[PDB]
């Protein structure tokens, strides 16, 4: 008959074996990730091998329907996603080459070791040592010279296969119709089809650049803080106008912005907030804490686990010969297993991951019901940011006073507001601009505007514009520095990151909103309120099926994304940095070098 | 004296129920019907009656009582149902409008369930039109689709008509397999032959 009941039935088969083959694939990998053996690695590639292999068959007879004959809209999306996500084009060679080179770099990534100079006598990796030494300790030698050798024994290995790797990717991209590989990337948020709706993926560019206009002022007011702060520490070598020296972020690249919280307490004389104490008082375990978790999700309106998350889920680090990964996930096995993986210890920290974690579980359950094809977020940002609004709830002191870990004799005034909001913005303010960054600056090198010879010459040049950091020893092209961040040499998006934080503003303004909360807006409880819990699931079991306008429409009332709620976040915060910076200039001068 | 007593410790207990496409159909008379060794088995996750009330069993009685059984996922048993739509009620198993009778459905995760994956359960997921009521269909032949008749191959708009349940034990609520068995009861111009117990 039309094509349209043809495509139908092949997705209604499309559907029922692709539910099966990921179950398989994912089983394998959930069988590794809690038993490290080879058999288990074994088991994974022959899952993955099976699974990727159908793909490509599907995608091959999905070319059949021609897409202009859809009209549905529907189905439409669920033949753009299978047309593309497994469609190969680049020659047999050049397919296996690129393999190959993104296999060198996960395996140098990994394998890459640094140790004490002129000795070849101990040596240690990146996670155990590195990060620790760039977290706690102090001296300006060591870290300086940690941090140039790092990149030294890196990046001028990884500078030239990058310089090939870019060529392949924008062949790829050439290949399709797509301009080229940023513009792949960047239609994860083309919209297209539906009148009042419609996003365009030039439109991005400009919309992150005039959010970042206006972000500006306090980002600027807390370097100056820093910039004040950090004199105590290391006198002769900051200036008080010039840029912050790269090695004293207290981490690797300067992502994150949290431990320098010590070294630049507010009021360090007052107590801070800490409930670990209380849990070891009160002998609190795994179960105990999850338990507690899963009755605020109870709290609000949304079901609770089921018996196999119970039955199945593992909390706690086997130890002995059975060793296993304790980074935090989320699996959703799909055909309605869900679990969630992580080694769990008695601490504050661990008490709002185990939140953070079934916020999306939650999430997972909400669109069971949809099609295989669209059993996803309605982008990139909106999985991630789910995930922490809530952490946010959880954390606040009228939360832990009810629940009983906070003593009730505890009190609220000037100093515990003005630590915990800086203690939030070195986390959150710190990484947006580090983020847009290195956004750009791949966006820039893939368009192709920047020659080779000039790659690291432009690299700094704008950090010392934007981010207002200048490094500490200079660098000629054969470094490549972009290439020593783990999700720039492993081939991830990154600008996730950017409409992630702003877009978790957004809702819980609106939920705090929805739950007739009044006062500050950083003190706020969603435990008893129920239409919060309503209007949310409302978007969560949406899924893929609708424009992520529409869906950003539905919870707050708006088309994009806005700056305003963060902001008002942090006002009282801006307040007293105005305060305190009347005397310390604003502003870093980028003529200075530390190196003379 | 009560002797002859209905065989319902068979359709119950057969451990086998077959696919869905092909229900076994028994066929009960000429023996006392008690229904008080149903209620022996473990808790019914469905347990309802339509045209009868669950207490008023025993005494009415009729004159053949039809028995069909078979194994259907979890969410499906909403679908057996006079007047509802969907793929098992449509293709594989049609009930009537003034259906009277008992439907039973009780979760069997423990017995039809291996780690390596049961495929031993199939149902029917393409048919040209709908199904009468009280009706079954063995038939296998490649459902074409598009323009061009293929000539009974598999490929491009040929599909074979038996799809294939998955079971395993590590499966959610709403995929595992469940059994269910359907009563169905009449009357017309015949001797009765067929009572339940009289004190
Ligand atoms: C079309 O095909 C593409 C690729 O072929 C598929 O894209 C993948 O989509 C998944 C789903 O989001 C991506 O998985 C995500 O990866 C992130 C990257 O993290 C890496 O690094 C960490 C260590 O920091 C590793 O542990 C991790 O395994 C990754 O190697 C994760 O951060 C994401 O986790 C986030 O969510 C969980 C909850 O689910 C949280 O607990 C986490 O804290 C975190 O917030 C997530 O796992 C995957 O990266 C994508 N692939 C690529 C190459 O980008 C599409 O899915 C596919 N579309 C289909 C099939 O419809
Ligand atoms: C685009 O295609 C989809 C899928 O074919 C269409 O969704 C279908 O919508 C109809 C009604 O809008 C659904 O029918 C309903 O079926 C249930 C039983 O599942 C029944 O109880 C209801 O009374 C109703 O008849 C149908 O199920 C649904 N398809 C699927 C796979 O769920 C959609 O309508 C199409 N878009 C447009 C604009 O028509
Ligand atoms: C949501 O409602 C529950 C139920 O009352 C609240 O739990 C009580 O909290 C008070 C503190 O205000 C305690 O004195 C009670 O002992 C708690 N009762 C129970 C059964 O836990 C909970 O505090 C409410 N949430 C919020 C944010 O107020
Ligand atoms: C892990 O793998 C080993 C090797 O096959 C196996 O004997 C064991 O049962 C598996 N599970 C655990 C929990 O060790
Ligand atoms: C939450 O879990 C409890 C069991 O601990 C259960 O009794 C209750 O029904 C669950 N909540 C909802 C809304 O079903
Ligand atoms: C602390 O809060 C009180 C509110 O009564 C206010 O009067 C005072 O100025 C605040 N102090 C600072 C340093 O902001
Ligand atoms: C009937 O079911 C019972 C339940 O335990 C079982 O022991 C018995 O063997 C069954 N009879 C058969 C299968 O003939």
């Amino acid at each position: 008959s039309t094509i349209e009941e043809q495509a139908k039935t092949f997705l209604d088969k499309f559907n029922h074996e692709a539910e099966d083959l990921f179950y398989q694939s994912s089983l394998a990998s959930w069988n590794y990730n809690t038993n490290i053996t080879e058999e288990n690695v074994q088991n994974m590639n022959n899952a993955g091998d099976k699974w990727s292999a159908f793909l490509k068959e599907q995608s091959t007879l999905a070319q059949m329907y021609p897409l202009q004959e859809i009209q549905n809209l529907t189905v439409k999306l669920q033949l753009q996603a299978l047309q593309q996500n497994g469609s190969s084009v680049l020659s047999e060679d050049k397919s296996k080459r690129l393999n190959t080179i993104l296999n060198t770099m996960s395996t140098i990534y990994s394998t890459g070791k640094v140790c004490n100079p002129d000795n070849p006598q101990e040596c240690l990796l990146l996670e155990p040592g590195l990060n620790e030494i760039m977290a706690n300790s102090l001296d300006y030698n060591e870290r300086l010279w940690a941090w140039e050798s790092w990149r030294s024994e890196v990046g001028k290995q990884l500078r030239p296969l990058y310089e090939e790797y870019v060529v392949l990717k924008n062949e790829m991209a050439r290949a399709n119709h797509y301009e080229d590989y940023g513009d792949y990337w960047r239609g994860d948020y083309e919209v297209n089809g539906v009148d009042g709706y419609d996003y365009s993926r030039g439109q991005l560019i400009e919309d992150v650049e005039h959010t970042f206009e206006e972000i500006k002022p306090l980002y600027e007011h807390l370097h100056a803080y820093v910039r004040a702060k950090l004199m105590n520490a290391y006198p002769s070598y900051i200036s008080p106008i010039g840029c912050l020296p790269a090695h004293l972020l207290g981490d690797m690249w300067g992502r994150f912005w949290t431990n320098l919280y010590s070294l630049t307490v507010p009021f360090g004389q007052k107590p801070n907030i800490d409930v670990t104490d209380a849990m070891v008082d009160q002998a609190w375990d795994a179960q105990r804490i999850f338990k507690e978790a899963e009755k605020f999700f109870v709290s609000v309106g949304l079901p609770n686990m089921t018996q196999g998350f119970w039955e199945n889920s593992m909390l706690t680090d086997p130890g002995n010969v059975q060793k296993a990964v304790c980074h935090p996930t989320a699996w959703d096995l799909g055909k309605g297993d869900f679990r969630i993986l992580m080694c769990t210890k008695v601490t504050m920290d661990d008490f709002l991951t185990a939140h953070h974690e079934m916020g999306h579980i939650q999430y997972d359950m909400a669109y069971a019901a949809q099609p295989f094809l669209l059993r996803n977020g309605a982008n990139e940002g909106f999985h991630e940011a789910v995930g922490e609004i809530m952490s946010l709830s959880a954390a606040t002191p009228k939360h832990l006073k009810s629940i009983g870990l906070l003593s009730p004799d505890f009190q609220e005034d000037n100093e515990t507001e003005i630590n915990f909001l800086l203690k939030q913005a070195l986390t959150i303010v710190g990484t947006l601009p580090f983020t847009y960054m290195l956004e750009k600056w791949r966006w820039m090198v893939f368009k192709g505007e920047i020659p080779k010879d000039q790659w690291m010459k432009k690299w700094w040049e704008m950090k010392r514009e934007i981010v207002g950091v200048v490094e500490p020893v200079p660098h000629d092209e054969t470094y490549c520095d972009p290439a020593s961040l783990f999700h720039v040499s492993n081939d991830y998006s990154f600008i996730r990151y950017y409409t992630r934080t702003l877009y978790q503003f957004q809702f819980q303004e609106a939920l705090c909103q929805a739950a007739k909360h009044e006062g500050p807006l950083h003190k706020c409880d969603i435990s008893n309120s129920t239409e919060a819990g309503q209007k949310l699931f409302n978007m969560l079991r949406l899924g893929k099926s609708e424009p992520w306008t529409l869906a950003l429409e539905n919870v707050v009332g708006a088309k994009n994304m806005n700056v305003r709620p963060l902001l008002n976040y942090f006002e009282p915060l801006f307040t007293w940095l105005k305060d305190q910076n009347k005397n310390s200039f604003v502003g870093w001068s980028t003529d200075w070098s530390p190196y003379a | 004296n009560i002797t002859n007593l209905c065989p319902f410790h068979e359709v119950f207990n057969a451990t086998t129920f077959a696919s869905v496409y092909a229900w076994n159909r028994k066929r009960i008379s000429n023996c006392v019907a008690d229904y008080s060794v149903i209620y022996n088995f473990a808790p019914f996750f469905a347990f309802k009656c339509y045209g009868v009330s669950p207490t008023k069993l025993n005494d009415l009685c009729f004159t053949n009582v039809y028995a069909d059984s078979f194994v259907i996922r979890g969410n499906e048993v909403s679908q057996i149902a006079p007047g509802q739509t969907g793929n098992i009620a449509d293709y594989n198993y049609k009930l009537p409008d003034d259906f009277t009778g008992c439907v039973i459905a009780w979760n069997s995760n423990k017995l039809d369930s291996k780690p390596s994956g049961n495929y031993n359960y199939l149902y029917r997921l393409f048919r040209k039109s709908k199904l009468k009521p009280f009706e079954r269909d063995i038939s296998t032949e490649i459902y074409q689709a598009g323009n061009k008749p293929c000539n009974g191959v598999a490929g491009p708009n040929c599909y074979s008509p038996l799809q294939s349940y998955g079971f395993r034990p590590t499966y959610g609520v709403g995929h595992q397999p469940y059994r269910v068995v359907v009563l169905s009861f009449e009357l017309l111009h015949a001797p009765a032959t067929v009572c339940g117990p009289k004190k």
